[PDB]
């Protein structure tokens, strides 16, 4: 309920601003999956010349 | 081939190998060497003030390098702190000294120098 | 030179409005073309560069200005020829030049542009090219360029509180102005300058 | 001999000003700003000094009077050899002296000795000395025989016997003196910090107080050495309003917000505890016994005006070294951000 | 999972005060004194909640006027200023001086080329870099003793750049259409090669406990994510560009390659996630293809073969020659190609030839005469694409000499790829991108 | 207004509200505001000596505005009074008043918004920003001022004082 | 206007309210002049904030 | 209106949010935009209002006066302050007890 | 009297301090690198009973190495003023010593002693790593040595007074 | 493109993962055990020697 | 020695015997630093000096 203040004119603001033209001041968080962190399988992409 | 403090070398006689050519001077990207000559009453082309402010100058070794003679050398010699800062403006009294004090080990590494090439 | 080169008139064949000057030399890579833009299009023509198909994989890789005004040709001067780009620098106040790489073509392209107005007014592209905004705010800083509706105009890499434009030839390296501490005031304090001549 | 100086004081730091000078008891709170007065003009300075600890701030920041190649600091200094004297003031055209007795000294001979052999000693080198052009010596504002500080009854003989031996000497009798490093305003402020609740004092604190700015005491000392005639005489140097030590304990809680509260300890069980027991900075004989004396500038010698130097008022002058220590009351939202 | 879109972003509404700052944000001055701040960066941070806002940073507590004084000075005096630019790149910021120099010169440094020395050098310096930028990074997420083992290897590579030049930092060793053929020696070879023997311990020492620890992957996977785009607009290069995948390395550029890269068999990796982890991986395999490219490098000047007896069909060693010593020879392929250079180098000095003499005297007095003209010569420095752009008026100084620096451009992108993190994330972020200020100022 | 100067970028008076419960306000024109500049988008260009003088007086109002708060936080305000110091940088504008450049003038009034935003946040030292207030003639009133050169050369032309002066060190 | 309620198109472009509303100036400068201020002007919304302040 | 837009609209979408709300750049203004005649911020027309509203409308006669006065004077002398010591006209910093 | 009892306490304290004698973690130029390699295991500067701290409250050495910038004095003031005492400053590189390659540049000041009282200075460019530990040997037996140099007289009884 | 490689670290020693950084390796040692063998055979390794003749 | 200790070289001094090192007439003992020792660098017109 505390968080649905701050929802309620997102809907006007994205509907009456352009979201990439206009610059509108935001703030947001990254999120991250830590099983799929753990479970990440490091790999690289080798490159050599033509053969 | 380490650069350490800037040092005057003699020849094996006692003169002096500087000669007031300013190559050292002119090469030196700090601009951290200092030169005044006049010639000396027997005629020789010595220099009459020859300083090097060691606070100043970056321990590249073109002094060295732009040498003809070997003059100023950059000898090994690297525990050379000082608590004041004028004791860093070396003089031609403290090259001097520094070359008489270190000529053997600068000698044996510019033996080793020169025969490099040959 | 044993590559395969090909022009970039496409900036040319689309702003046919425009004359075109264009060089290549071994003295730069074989695949690095210079041209001439001018100021009033530099804009529209990075807009084209930042949205053309083949110029869409466009990076600002570089950007700077000279003080043409004190040019010489201080050796071979008679060598000179009409159509080498040295010519453009006599009497030009200041020639800020920036320089692109494209990937789908392998190509370096540089743009020069002449500022002959006093205030050194030109438009700024860092609407379009993320990385020129420091790039710009430093050629303005070092060289006073009055760059026009760009997004951020203050300094970076100049001292808090002043206001010079030390690239310039007129400018003295050794500066007009010394930090010292102050004991009266008991802090760092800025005063005129006396230095050392070689 | 010659008085005259000729020295350029429109360049900095790494100008030639022309004067050579050697300062005495530099160490203190007045020493540093002393020295950089004639340094930052591009003045060469000496800093003969035997102190403990050698490794205190107060040793270390005289190195930034004048700079690399212009002030020197000659530890280890011997002040009853004449040689070390000769050695310091050789190539100096002036001679500053500051080396008083400090207030943390009770002993009379040793306050004594501070205040008289050292200044004799130094006068007679500087009178063997041709080349030194003008000596300043620092008395006390004060300074009598009959005065029962030991301080200010050494002083007074020790100014006679620097005008005995160097009759072109000039001597100043600044009145309280007040800055970061003082003693006065730092002195306050410590004390009232370390009480919480009162600051102690031993008398009806009537005694007349004349503050004046080291800022301003550094100019006179510049403009006497810019006067010719200012040699040979002696100078009263203070604030230009006289303010009781009450007043002044008013005039500093009104201007740093904190209020005010005075706890009264009976001036003779104060003496003699202080004289019977240990004294440190805070805590010293000289401090009470000049709590009931005044010092202030008297009509009997030339005072600043002579020196044409405008002392500013002790509550502008005062104001910006009492900020930090701020009453923290009801102040606004805008203060808040601070 | 269900959705936490309103939980993560919280938009501003003109005049609102609930879609508003409705907190007094944390304005910190990280660094310049920091220990995760390099020394010089005063970056602004607005932390709400211990999370970045907004960025402001300072970067001119390190700005010298380098390009001024380059301008005051001749050429050769100006070239200590690229070793001063980086302090883990200084070969590679010679390299590029140098290249333009010649470049305006018309000519290339043949010596070098055949000695091999500025390939096999500029891979002792990545290496040296690498080393460096992973050890930081590890001590900033707070890994401690990757950091010695790194730097163990960092003081045997700057033991070989005094050995070969007498300065174990700022080399200030390769010069223009010049090269010491002294001091490069074969058994400087044999060390590098030992080096480059036993540089495989440390990588597997720091490997062990980096890549595969659950922590380090949780702190670097997924942070700093940017796509080929990104790349693009900010115009990121090396490490970074390779990350987003763009598969771009100028030394294997037909067109801009400028040493003996474009003619050894080596492998440039690239990840198909531009993170923190994909780029730490990178910088791990190219400080060990670098001791791949090394030993190419060094196998070219080498003589394996020897003769053999037509009775014995066994070698015949030369006992009183110094060829038996060691199998590698620096300069084989220069003497075998260009003798009447070598033969002339090797005889003819300023003490004995009236024209040497008159060549060392100008050059030490008034730098070399360069032709007027522009020039715009780049290198794959270890942080990225490092070049040098060059206006020269035909005199014996630079008129103007620019610098095109990586690391200013990687450091354009840290409040990009850096906004919505945390602290930690941040100085996570500011190890990844691999800065160093001198070159940036 | 996304926005340093924007209205939704004052400091909230509570933690729980701002400055009322029945209305939203702030203070950001005599103060910083609560979020750091991140871009100082450059002045709309002026085609007109007009908009040029517009600028600038909008530009001075500014600093009159938030000279107090530059004061009081650097802890000069002994030196000299806000007033005294509005009048100083007023001699200052004067002293360039004569521009009829309406590009340079845009580029001076970016650079005077970027060192006034510097003096808000601290970014430079007191001792160093105070050389814009200082006054041009009169003796700061922190300090007590020597008037001896005043009594010495009085009702004396300024180049006999120089004379006097003089302008090189007399030792070399 | 579709996805726009009560909000209507005119000749020469779409409105930013409903048709009797009220136009907001401090809207109007966001949209045309969207992140650019040559300076912190005192409307009378400031300068009423400013007092409540 | 976020899902039109392209924002994450999964649990395991939600790690990939800077990429669609943050990452993409803006569209840079188009060229039209810096040749508008003038940049005043907008404000209500107050004509046919009562002079009390009209007295917060642009001052146009300031405006015109500027005008004036730079027509008057296209080219000035530049103005130099004498760095002459002068004693202060407010004494009271030197001149006050309490 | 109570030196009897002070120049053994005395001595306890120098002997304290010099074992341990904690710089402060601030690096602006190559030189850090040095300073870096000095810290590292093959000069380990622990052996002397050196550690690095980051905050300047608890630091007794200020390792000004690099170039100082008139945009970075103030701040180096104010970490000195910041730093408790008793405190020493060592200056390392010509940067920081004289201002070095850029003595002739427009914004490095030409020399760290210009703001800070330096205590020692160590030349090179960049200084080696063992010519920083010796400049901070020396630094450390000059500090050992700084609590009684001779200074007070020895009276008849061989007693200072 | 469409013949992708990849280098997948999968054990303690990121060489092995790798066929060319064992070759690698193999051929280091094997270049060291060269010039080893080719000293020993030899016997004895010239020096150059200092002379203070040669300052005359 | 220093040499020697750093490894520049594999000669040592040799006292009353074939040595690798010049011994000239003019050289002079090594001094240790001087530095903080009234015997210390004082350069010429300082007023040390
Ligand atoms: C265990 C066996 C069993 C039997 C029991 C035996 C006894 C058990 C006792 C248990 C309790 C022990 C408590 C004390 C522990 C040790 C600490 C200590 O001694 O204090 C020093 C310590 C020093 O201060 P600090 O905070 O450490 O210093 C911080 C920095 O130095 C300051 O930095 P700054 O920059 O702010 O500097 C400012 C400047 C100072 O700032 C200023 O500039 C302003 C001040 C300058 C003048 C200072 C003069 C001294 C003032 C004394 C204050 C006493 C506090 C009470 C005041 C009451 C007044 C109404 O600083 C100073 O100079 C420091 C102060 C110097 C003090 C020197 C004298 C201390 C020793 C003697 C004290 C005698 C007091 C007796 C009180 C009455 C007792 C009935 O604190 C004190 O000075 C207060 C001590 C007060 C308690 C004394 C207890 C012993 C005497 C009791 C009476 C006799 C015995 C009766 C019982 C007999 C039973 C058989
Ligand atoms: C673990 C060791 C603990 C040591 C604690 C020592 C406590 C103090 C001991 C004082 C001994 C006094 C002996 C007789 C003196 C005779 C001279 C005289 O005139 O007497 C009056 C003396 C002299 O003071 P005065 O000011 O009256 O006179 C000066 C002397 N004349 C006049 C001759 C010039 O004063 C006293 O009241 C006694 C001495 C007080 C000394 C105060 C400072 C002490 C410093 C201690 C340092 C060691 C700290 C150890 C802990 C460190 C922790 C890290
Ligand atoms: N409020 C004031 O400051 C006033 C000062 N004065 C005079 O001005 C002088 C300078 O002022 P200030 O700095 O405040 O005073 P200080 O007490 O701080 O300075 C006195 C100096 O003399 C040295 N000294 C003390 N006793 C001896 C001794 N026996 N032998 C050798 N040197 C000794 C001290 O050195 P060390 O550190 O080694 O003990 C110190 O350097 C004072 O000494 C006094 O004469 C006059 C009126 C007011
Ligand atoms: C907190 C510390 C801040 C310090 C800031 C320092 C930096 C300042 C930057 C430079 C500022 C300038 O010079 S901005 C320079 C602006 N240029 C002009 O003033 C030219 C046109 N002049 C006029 O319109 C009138 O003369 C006018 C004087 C306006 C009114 O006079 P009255 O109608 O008669
Ligand atoms: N000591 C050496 N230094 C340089 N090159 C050498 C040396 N020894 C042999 N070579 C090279 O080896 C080749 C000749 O091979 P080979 O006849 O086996 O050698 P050698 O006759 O000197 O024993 C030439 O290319 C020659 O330059
Ligand atoms: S080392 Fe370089 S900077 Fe130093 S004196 Fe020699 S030539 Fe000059
Ligand atoms: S040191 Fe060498 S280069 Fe310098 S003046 Fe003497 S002889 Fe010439
Ligand atoms: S003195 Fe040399 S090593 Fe030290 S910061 Fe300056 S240039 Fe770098």
């Amino acid at each position: 309920s505390n968080k649905n203040y701050t929802i309620v004119k997102q809907s006007n603001l994205l509907t009456m601003f352009d979201f990439f033209k206009d610059f509108i001041n935001f703030s947001f968080i990254r999120k991250q999956d830590l099983n799929n962190q753990t479970n990440f399988n490091p790999s690289l992409r080798s490159i050599k010349k033509k053969y | 081939l380490f650069r350490g403090e800037h040092a005057l070398r003699r020849y094996p006689t006692g003169e002096e190998r500087c000669i007031a050519c300013k190559l050292c001077q002119s090469a030196c990207p700090a601009r951290a060497i200092t030169i005044e000559t006049e010639p000396r009453p027997d005629g020789s082309r010595r220099t009459v003030r020859y300083d090097i402010d060691m606070t100043k100058c970056i321990y590249c070794g073109f002094c060295q390098e732009a040498c003809p003679v070997d003059a100023i050398v950059e000898g090994p010699n690297y525990e050379q702190t000082a608590y004041l800062h004028e004791d860093l403006f070396y003089d031609k009294y403290k090259l001097l000294e520094n070359g008489d004090k270190w000529e053997p080990q600068i000698a044996r590494n510019i033996e080793y120098l020169i025969n490099q090439p040959l | 030179m044993q590559n395969k080169y090909m022009q970039p008139i496409q900036l040319f064949i689309v702003f046919e409005k425009l004359n075109s000057k264009m060089w290549i030399s071994k003295k730069l890579n074989s695949n690095h073309s210079i041209a001439l833009i001018p100021s009033n299009w530099f804009y529209s023509i990075n807009l084209f560069l930042k949205r053309e198909l083949l110029f869409s994989n466009i990076t600002l890789i570089e950007n700077s200005a000279i003080d043409t005004i004190s040019y010489n040709l201080e050796t071979n001067q008679n060598d000179l020829d009409k159509t080498n780009i040295e010519n453009y620098f006599f009497k030009n106040k200041m020639l800020v030049f920036y320089n692109y790489y494209n990937y789908f073509l392998k190509s370096k392209l540089t743009l020069f542009i002449i500022l002959n107005n006093l205030n050194k007014n030109i438009d700024s592209i860092d609407r379009i090219f993320a990385n020129a905004n420091w790039l710009e705010r430093e050629t303005s800083e070092m060289y006073g360029i009055n760059y026009k509706w760009k997004i951020d105009t203050r300094k970076l890499l100049l001292d808090y509180s002043k206001i010079e434009n030390p690239m310039l030839k007129e400018f003295q390296s050794e500066g007009t102005q010394d930090a010292f501490y102050n004991i009266f005031e008991n802090q760092v304090v800025v005063l005129k300058n006396e230095t050392v001549e070689l | 001999r010659s008085t005259q100086l000729k020295f350029y004081d429109g360049g900095n730091r790494q100008s030639i000003s022309g004067i050579r000078a050697t300062i005495f008891g530099a160490t203190g709170f007045m020493g540093p700003y002393i020295g950089a007065a004639l340094g930052y003009i591009g003045s060469d300075v000496i800093f003969p000094h035997n102190h403990v600890y050698a490794y205190d701030d107060y040793v270390k920041e005289l190195k930034l009077c004048a700079g690399s190649g212009q002030s020197y600091i000659m530890r280890h200094f011997n002040y009853d050899d004449d040689n070390m004297y000769d050695m310091a003031i050789k190539n100096s055209n002036v001679v500053i002296n500051l080396v008083g007795s400090r207030l943390q000294n009770k002993n009379f001979q040793k306050a004594a000795y501070a205040n008289i052999h050292v200044a004799k000693k130094i006068a007679e080198a500087c009178a063997r000395n041709p080349n030194v052009r003008r000596l300043i010596h620092f008395s006390a504002a004060g300074a009598d025989t009959k005065s029962p500080s030991p301080d200010l009854h050494t002083k007074f003989h020790g100014e006679e016997a620097v005008l005995n031996a160097f009759p072109n000497a000039t001597i100043f009798r600044p009145c309280t003196v007040y800055g970061m490093q003082d003693y006065f305003i730092r002195h306050w402020i410590k004390e009232r910090d370390w009480w919480y609740h009162f600051n102690i004092v031993t008398d009806d604190c009537t005694a007349k107080r004349q503050p004046i700015l080291i800022n301003d005491v550094a100019q006179c000392v510049l403009n006497a050495l810019k006067l010719q005639e200012s040699a040979g005489q002696i100078y009263e140097l203070g604030g230009p309003h006289v303010y009781s030590r009450l007043e002044v304990f008013e005039m500093l809680a009104n201007l740093s917000g904190r209020p005010p509260k005075l706890a009264h300890i009976p001036h003779d069980i104060a003496l003699k505890i202080t004289q019977n027991f240990y004294n440190w900075e805070f805590f010293n004989m000289e401090k009470v016994i000049k709590d009931k004396l005044d010092l202030i500038v008297t009509g009997k010698h030339k005072t600043i005006s002579d020196l044409y130097v405008q002392p500013v008022s002790f509550p502008q002058g005062a104001e910006q070294f009492i900020d930090d220590v701020r009453y923290r009351g009801v102040e606004t939202h805008d203060n808040l951000e601070k | 999972m269900n959705r936490s879109i309103f939980q993560l972003w919280k938009p501003e509404s003109p005049r609102s005060n609930v879609n508003s700052k409705q907190i007094k944000t944390m304005n910190v001055n990280f660094g310049p004194q920091h220990p995760a701040a390099h020394g010089v960066l005063r970056l602004i941070l607005q932390l709400n909640g211990e999370i970045a806002e907004r960025f402001d940073p300072h970067i001119g507590l390190l700005h010298r006027g380098s390009e001024k004084l380059i301008e005051d000075r001749p050429y050769l005096q100006g070239m200590p200023y690229f070793d001063r630019f980086d302090y883990v790149s200084m070969m590679v910021q010679e390299h590029a001086y140098c290249l333009g120099i010649e470049s305006l010169l018309g000519t290339t440094n043949y010596s070098a080329t055949f000695t091999q020395i500025r390939t096999m050098y500029d891979e002792l310096t990545r290496i040296l870099n690498h080393l460096l930028a992973v050890a930081c990074h590890a001590l900033d997420v707070g890994s401690m003793s990757s950091v010695f083992w790194a730097f163990e290897e960092r003081e045997k590579l700057m033991e070989f750049y005094e050995r070969v030049c007498g300065a174990r930092m700022h080399a200030a060793f390769y010069r223009p259409n010049e090269v010491n053929l002294n001091a490069v020696s074969s058994f400087l070879m044999e060390d590098i090669l030992e080096f480059s023997r036993n540089f495989f311990t440390t990588l597997n020492e720091m490997h062990n406990v980096l890549t595969y620890n659950k922590i380090w992957k949780q702190r670097l996977i997924n942070i700093g994510t940017y796509s080929f785009q990104t790349c693009l607009d900010y115009g990121l290069t090396g490490v970074m560009a390779r990350s987003c995948g763009l598969k771009r390395d100028l030394r294997l550029s037909k067109t801009e390659t400028y040493a003996n890269y474009y003619y050894l068999n080596f492998r440039s990796y690239t990840g198909q996630h531009g993170d923190c982890y994909d780029r730490f991986l990178i910088r791990m395999n190219e400080m060990c293809e670098s001791l791949n490219i090394v030993n190419q490098s060094i196998n070219k000047i080498s003589k394996f073969n020897n003769i053999v007896s037509i009775n014995t069909k066994k070698n015949i060693l030369n006992k009183e020659n110094f060829n038996r010593q060691t199998t590698v020879l620096p300069h084989l392929v220069l003497s075998y190609l260009n003798k009447n250079d070598y033969n002339l180098k090797n005889t003819k000095n300023d003490y004995n030839s009236m024209e040497e003499l008159i060549t060392h005297f100008k050059y030490w007095s008034k730098g070399l005469k360069v032709e007027s003209g522009y020039t715009y010569q780049s290198v794959e420095s270890p942080k990225g694409e490092f070049g040098v752009s060059m206006l020269s008026d035909g005199s014996n100084k630079p008129y103007k000499c620019k610098v095109r620096s990586p690391a200013l451009h990687h450091l354009q992108v840290l409040p990009k790829i850096g906004k919505g993190h945390f602290l930690a994330d941040l100085v996570a972020l500011v190890g990844t991108v691999d800065i160093v200020f001198g070159e940036i100022d | 207004m996304n926005h340093y100067w924007g209205s939704s970028n004052t400091i909230p008076a509570s933690s729980t509200q701002n400055n009322n419960y029945f209305s939203g306000g702030g203070n950001n024109v005599t103060i910083r505001g609560n979020e750091i500049m991140e871009r100082l988008p450059s002045q709309t260009p002026s085609q007109n000596m007009v908009q040029a003088s517009m600028k600038t007086l909008r530009f001075y109002r500014k600093f009159c505005r938030l000279i107090p708060f530059i004061l009081r936080i650097h802890n000069i305000g002994t030196k000299f009074t806000a007033q005294q110091a509005m009048i100083n940088f007023g001699n200052y504008i004067r002293e360039r008043n004569h521009y009829r450049d309406p590009g340079l003038i845009d580029h001076r009034i970016q650079l005077g918004y970027e060192l006034l935003y510097e003096a808000e946040m601290h970014f430079s030292q007191h001792t160093i920003l105070m050389q814009y207030l200082s006054p041009y003639n009169t003796p700061l009133s922190d300090r007590g001022y020597s008037y001896l050169e005043k009594v010495k050369y009085g009702n004396k032309s300024k180049f006999l004082q120089g004379f006097y002066k003089g302008n090189k060190p007399t030792e070399f | 206007v579709k996805g726009k309620g009560s909000i209507r198109k005119g000749i020469h472009g779409e409105g930013f309210g409903a048709p009797s509303h009220a136009h907001d100036a401090l809207i109007h400068q966001i949209k045309q002049s969207k992140d650019t201020m040559d300076y912190q002007n005192i409307t009378n919304e400031v300068a009423q904030n400013f007092a409540n302040h | 209106k976020m899902r039109d837009l392209g924002f994450p609209m999964e649990g395991e979408e939600e790690e990939y949010i800077e990429q669609r709300v943050f990452m993409r750049e803006q569209l840079p203004p188009l060229e039209s935009e810096f040749w508008k005649k003038n940049y005043d911020p907008y404000e209500q027309d107050l004509f046919h209002f009562p002079d009390s509203f009209k007295a917060y409308q642009q001052q146009y006669k300031r405006y015109d006066e500027a005008k004036k006065y730079f027509e008057e004077n296209p080219n000035v002398e530049a103005t130099i302050i004498d760095r002459e010591f002068k004693e202060p006209t407010n004494k009271k910093p030197w001149t006050r007890k309490y | 009297r109570v030196d009897y009892i002070v120049t053994p306490i005395n001595a306890v304290v120098s002997w304290a301090r010099q074992g341990s004698f904690w710089p402060l973690t601030f690096g602006l130029a190559c030189c850090a690198v040095e300073m870096m390699h000095a810290t590292v295991s093959r000069y380990d500067f622990d052996r002397f009973g050196v550690i690095f701290r980051a905050t300047p409250r608890q630091a007794d050495l200020i390792l000004v190495a690099g170039t100082l910038t008139n945009k970075m004095a103030p701040g180096l003031r104010r970490l000195y003023e910041q730093t408790l005492d008793p405190k020493w400053v060592l200056s390392m590189g010509s940067c920081a010593n004289g201002g070095g390659y850029y003595h002739y540049s427009y914004s490095v000041v030409r020399g760290c002693n210009r703001i800070i009282p330096v205590d020692i200075y160590v030349p090179g460019c960049p200084p080696t790593a063992e010519a920083l530990m010796f400049g901070v040997l020396q630094l450390q037996k000059s500090l050992y040595r700084q609590i009684n140099e001779g200074e007070k007289k020895y009276n008849k009884k061989d007693l200072t007074y | 493109k469409y013949n992708p490689e990849l280098y997948i670290y999968k054990t303690y020693d990121m060489a092995a993962d790798d066929p060319v950084w064992r070759q690698v390796k193999l051929d280091l040692e094997w270049t060291f055990e060269n010039i080893a063998e080719r000293r020993e055979s030899l016997g004895y390794m010239p020096t150059f020697k200092g002379d203070p003749n040669f300052w005359q | 020695w220093h040499g020697w200790l750093s490894h520049q070289y594999d000669d040592f001094p040799t006292r009353t015997g074939n040595s690798a090192f010049v011994k000239h007439h003019y050289l002079k003992q090594h001094t240790a630093n001087l530095s903080n020792t009234p015997l210390n660098h004082v350069p010429q017109g300082a007023p040390q000096n």
